[PDB]
């Protein structure tokens, strides 16, 4: 973030955590009632699809 | 229920087809081949009606099973999709409320039709919050900061990239989620003075509750209410849309 | 300038986020949207363009 | 403190460096900012009414930046009641023990500071709470007639999951809460709870 | 059709300011020379 | 004034994330460099339209 | 589920995306993007800002 | 050091420069900035370790700007009391001996801290140690009976 | 299934604090004219 | 002159004259993928590659001409910026990359 003329560091975690997370939390996927993530897919126009 | 038929589920909360969002989800299923599947009642008609009807006794949901069309690909079911539209410039609301005037008179006719919903969004109540500058500027404090100090604590925001493990994703800050779950917290957050000082956001900062609809939709041009469903076991969708479009005078 | 700042300034959208959004706490059941600044919709506003 | 100056750097009288820093920690103050308009209603509702408090000033919390509440609470000294021009908020000044060399001159650690304590609160799930017309929570609580209807009110301030509502609720209002596509108003309606 | 209900109950609240309050020191009194001159130890 | 690695990563895979959905690619090749260039091969059926 | 979530995303969608007959891809799940938890409180603590 | 003033130029009674400022160098002094909570965590780490002994004056050592370590460790001298308010700087400071005037005060040369440390609980080598899914550390551990079961765990400073 | 195995136990470690700062003399004095005039040499 | 360059030093020269076509090839040589899928970093790669190279150049027999297209790692000036000094210093960043 900053530090001063002596250096003292305010650093980014100086303040709050930081962790890795999905883009959003906004979707969940279960499957079977087991824990998922999951993929549409959708087919271009004019292919076969077998 | 369905163990029998029901080889497996696949089921989305936050996403689903008619927007997203958390009050939205939707369920994928895998039923087991026919020839495991003997008879009309392990025939997915019967397995919808069956378990369109069990959800019935659900509560605080519009929750329908149902098949595919034939061709897939102008519609995520079997069944016949109409549209409503405002053509007079009524209104959404008259749109909202002649639509339910169908609904109504459409949930009448069970005898040709099964599961009628519309495919769009009502109205919610949004959460309107009025910063007066002013105050903001009196208290010196830039509004962007607050800017910054709102869209990102509250909704968060994206900044820039990074790598992990060859390949680029998403820098997020955000406020803890029990910090932006109410608008109690609103005023929780600061801003820091262009003297120094640090600034509760409450102070400058006042809200309200308003409504949005959490979606909007057009035909053609035109703000149009989908309407969906089927014609009842045994009808033929001629017959209910038919019976729709006379509905569709009134 | 002090005009033109100003005028992008207070007549612009600012974006805010959700009650309620992702990740909620366990035990959360009021998630809506929130909305702040936006455009003015009226010269008379413009005025109040501070 | 330090020695804001070595041996025989020169200083003069009363300068404006101080030399070097005492200090006493077994007290301490935390001075608590507070939102101008705020305290207001805290007064404003301390007489709204209701609000409350425990009849004597100050109790005082604290949560450390830890998510810890301090190892004890701390007395609220008083509230100075200037309103500080560039932080436009009250500051809140509470003398607290910190016999444990804990606490330090300035955090500024979190303080959760006790209030009015209101007697009675409705408080519906903010579930149940659906604004009508803009902004007015309609509350859809079914009377013994079983048959919804839906009584608007104001939700007071947001708190937890529920509405603290001022009014228009009363006591053993059975809140309709789910159910809200079975529920179009003056249905009738079983209740759960 | 039933519905899930709560009736009314609310009687008990505590509301309470909490905020990260600024701590100082109890006295600091930074030591001012009441007199000039070179300091000597 | 660029490494390739420096490029590659705030430009080629910021690329190739959104390279998808298009139709007869065979295969995609890329190379970044310490000139600060970028070259991106997608290499697509015969006959498919230029 | 997030563990899940990104290693598909990564691994998978882009090529699953750039697949021969995919014309679109749907993720249920995100991918990781760095999460910073920003505690008010222990800002102004610090005196600081988003 | 230099003349902060050359000759003839006028001066007043002590007045706001200096003609010029005179320095040692045998004990040189470090500022060691620290920050508030760790301080915090620290001392009420004292409640569990720390230990530091005991001899409860600390060593502290230096990685040198070019990134070479200070030759020999420095004594920490003191623990202030003082929060800066834009900082949470707990800055202490541990003075140095400074034999060949290598240290050259007022440089930004940093500085580590070690404590006595009382809590042996754990550690372990980086293999057996499982880095993603990230934020959980999980390793490779035999169960009771010779049948693996790995175990969540937290690792966070990797040492060494 | 043979691996190489390191059961764990209570190691203690003095790893601590690796932070920040500046240097400064001690000694940190200066020369500051308490007499006031021209600077004759 | 691929046989004449050859007395020079510091020169992967060879002289050459394209073929009908470039994809089409009765009978040359082959355009092979070493892949990083977990991320494992070039460095990995390389010491995957040279693996590959070492292994394969054991088969003169079957393999011929078995080469990396591409460029091995050089030295780098890598300035690591103190940061708290710079702005112990007051300076700014960007400026420092900007002037950079």
């Amino acid at each position: 973030l900053k530090v001063n003329q002596d250096g003292s560091r305010v650093l980014l975690r100086d303040v709050a955590k930081i962790e890795l997370g999905g883009e959003n939390y906004d979707i969940i996927a279960e499957f079977n009632g087991q824990p998922a993530s999951g993929l549409g897919i959708k087919l271009a126009t004019g292919a076969n699809a077998l | 229920k369905e163990k029998n038929n029901v080889e497996s589920v696949f089921a989305v909360n936050g996403f689903g087809f008619a927007g997203r969002g958390q009050n939205t989800g939707i369920a994928f299923v895998s039923l087991k081949d026919w020839a495991d599947r003997p008879g009309e009642e392990n025939k997915v008609e019967a397995i919808t009606m069956r378990a369109t009807r069990a959800f019935s006794q659900i509560k605080d949901a519009m929750v329908f099973a149902f098949n595919l069309p034939a061709i897939v690909e102008l519609g995520t079911a079997t069944g016949f999709d109409f549209e409503l539209i405002d053509q007079a410039g009524l209104g959404h609301e008259k749109l909202t409320q002649a639509r339910n005037q169908l609904l109504a008179e459409a949930a009448k006719h069970p005898d040709m039709l099964t599961s009628v919903r519309p495919n769009g969004l009502e109205d919610t109540p949004q959460f309107k919050i009025d910063i007066d500058q002013e105050k903001a500027q009196a208290l010196g404090v830039s509004i962007n900061d607050i800017n910054t100090t709102l869209g990102a604590a509250w909704g968060g925001s994206y900044v820039n990239d990074f790598i992990d493990r060859g390949r680029v994703k998403k820098v997020y800050v955000m406020s803890e989620a029990k910090y932006r779950m109410l608008p109690d917290d609103i005023g929780d957050w600061y801003v820091r003075a262009a003297d120094g000082q640090m600034v509760p956001f409450s102070a400058f900062s006042s809200s309200r509750w308003e409504y949005g609809s959490p979606r909007l939709e057009r035909y053609n041009g035109l703000p149009s209410m989908e309407i969906l469903g089927q014609a009842a076991p045994g009808k033929s969708t001629g017959e209910a849309m038919e019976l729709m479009e006379q509905l569709a005078s009134k | 300038v002090d005009v033109i700042t100003a005028i992008k300034a207070q007549n612009a959208q600012v974006a805010a986020g959700q009650l309620g959004g992702t990740p909620p706490v366990k035990g959360q059941q009021l998630n809506a949207s929130i909305i702040a600044q936006t455009r003015l919709t009226s010269t008379e506003e413009f005025g109040k363009i501070l | 403190g330090k020695s804001n100056v070595t041996e025989g750097a020169l200083v003069q009288n009363g300068q404006a460096t101080a030399l070097a820093t005492v200090q006493q920690l077994d007290p301490i103050y935390v001075d608590v900012t507070q939102s101008s308009n705020d305290m207001m209603r805290l007064k404003q509702e301390l007489a709204n009414g209701t609000l409350k408090q425990e009849n004597g000033k100050a109790k005082v919390s604290l949560i450390t930046s830890d998510g810890i509440k301090f190892p004890q609470d701390g007395t609220l000294e008083f509230s100075d009641v200037t309103v500080d021009q560039t932080t436009g908020s009250i500051t809140l000044r509470a003398i607290f023990p910190n016999p444990d060399h804990t606490m330090m001159p300035g955090m500024f650690v979190r303080a959760r500071l006790e209030e009015g304590l209101n007697p009675n609160a409705i408080l519906v799930p903010q579930q149940g709470v659906t604004r009508t017309p803009r902004g007015d929570a309609t509350v859809l609580v079914v009377g013994a007639d079983d048959k919804v209807e839906t009584r608007p009110i104001v939700a007071s301030q947001a708190i937890g999951d529920k509405w603290l509502v001022t009014e228009g609720l009363k006591a053993g209002d059975r809140v309709v809460i789910s159910g809200l596509q079975k529920v179009r108003p003056g249905v009738q309606v079983k209740a759960q709870e | 059709p039933a519905v899930g209900v709560v009736t009314v109950k609310t009687e008990p609240l505590q509301i309470t300011t909490e905020l990260p309050g600024r701590t100082s020191a109890y006295r600091i009194a930074e030591v001012r020379p009441q007199v000039s001159g070179i300091i000597l130890k | 004034g660029a490494d390739a690695k420096t490029v590659q990563d705030t430009v080629t895979q910021v690329i190739e994330q959104n390279m998808n959905g298009i139709d007869n690619l065979m295969y995609m090749s890329s190379n970044s460099d310490s000139t600060g260039t970028v070259q991106i091969t997608l290499t697509f059926e015969s006959g498919t339209d230029a | 589920q997030e563990d899940i979530s990104d290693y598909v995303a990564a691994n998978m969608k882009d090529a699953i995306s750039r697949t021969s007959g995919v014309g679109d891809v749907q993720l249920f799940g995100s991918q990781y993007a760095m999460r910073i938890w920003m505690n008010p409180n222990e800002l102004n603590k610090f005196q600081l800002t988003p």
